[PDB]
């Protein structure tokens, strides 16, 4: 049977090329990163433009809150991972993260790790804790991986999408794939 | 080929049947219990090892019988990392090293989960089980890690130059 759902347009954000959308869980904001290698911040209750972080002049095709640091993270095609605090719209730290484009930024709901897909083939996990330490590299892609996004019901888990083919779902602590899709 | 057939028996959880899938496809896989048997081919060194995974629930114990008829090889999966159901994984060894159809079976004894911090060592397991014991008995024990592979190709070597050197 049709769902009939009432679609209510809650904000417009004219800009360029918007290549990844999160969402805060507590602010009505919305994380855009921009083609351009900018990235905004609206507030969809006010329709307002709130934050900006120009982060390089190449694509940021990955960006994501994490709320309970005040950071938001930029992974950009200079292949440098970027961690702003979106209040004081200072940067954090800056990195190398991979060989090519970084393509997706997955962060762990309660553990302080983030997971990194690349056109490098591998995908990466990186401890904050332990000052940005690489804790893990997944190898098994044979082309570029274009998103990771972790279980929700088992955060040990993700899954990985690629180009390749093929989508490889990872347990966190395993360099091999659990299986392949 | 050598065709070779093989008992892997143990308690429930022990990993018997990722054992086997990452001997045959060389990944791990997320078993469930097993609620019955699998049977896999893996060969190792011109020789086909015919790989028997039963079960280990309590209901499906009674069954092994019914799998020692033409066994050449026993091998016993044990969680080094289970302490409190050693006593019994030795009870049901025990039990089934008395049956007649097993005794020309050579025994391996895999300590699966050595990867896990609270695994008990194979010498442990070795006074555990009360392998010295056994008498007229060609065993051997390996310490493994089922999920890495660690341990399952040395076991297999054991295995099959005893199985060789039997005709």
């Amino acid at each position: 049977m049709p769902l009939r759902l009432d679609i209510k347009r809650k904000l417009t954000a004219r800009s360029d090329r918007v290549k990844s959308v999160d969402l805060h869980p507590t602010e009505p904001w919305m994380l855009a990163s921009l083609y351009n290698g900018s990235v905004c911040v609206w507030n969809h209750e006010t329709q307002t433009l709130v934050k900006t972080f120009e982060v390089c002049d190449l694509p940021v095709r990955a960006a994501k809150f994490v709320a309970r640091k005040n950071w938001v993270v930029t992974g950009a095609d200079d292949m440098q991972i970027r961690v702003f605090n979106y209040n004081t719209l200072e940067r954090v730290h800056m990195f190398e993260a991979h060989s090519d484009y970084i393509r997706c930024i997955a962060v762990h709901p309660t553990q302080p790790f983030i997971l990194t897909s690349s056109d490098d083939m591998l995908i990466k996990l990186w401890d904050w804790d332990k000052k940005w330490s690489c804790s893990q590299v997944f190898e098994g892609h044979t082309h570029y991986v274009m998103q990771i996004v972790i279980n929700p019901k088992d955060n040990n888990q993700f899954a990985s999408a690629s180009l390749d083919r093929t989508i490889k779902v990872w347990q966190l602590g395993s360099s091999s794939p659990n299986f392949t899709l | 080929k050598k065709e070779m057939r093989i008992l892997m028996v143990g308690l429930d959880a022990a990993g018997k049947t990722t054992i086997l899938y990452k001997l045959k496809l060389g990944e791990i896989v997320t078993t469930i219990p097993t609620i019955g048997f699998n049977v896999e081919t893996v060969e190792y060194k011109n020789i086909s090892f015919t790989v028997w995974d039963v079960g280990g629930q309590d209901k499906i114990r009674p069954l092994w019988r019914h799998y020692f008829q033409n066994t050449q090889g026993l091998i016993f999966v044990v969680d080094s990392n289970d302490r409190e159901r050693v006593n019994e994984a030795r009870e049901e060894l025990m039990r089934m090293l008395a049956e007649d159809e097993l005794r020309d079976a050579v025994l391996l004894v895999f300590a699966n989960k050595q990867d896990l911090p609270n695994a008990m060592n194979a010498a442990e397991i070795t006074d555990k089980l009360g392998l010295h014991s056994l008498r007229h008995r060609n065993w051997y024990i390996q310490a493994t890690c089922a999920t890495s592979g660690d341990g399952l190709y040395e076991g297999l070597d054991w295995l099959s130059n005893q199985l060789r050197n039997q005709k």
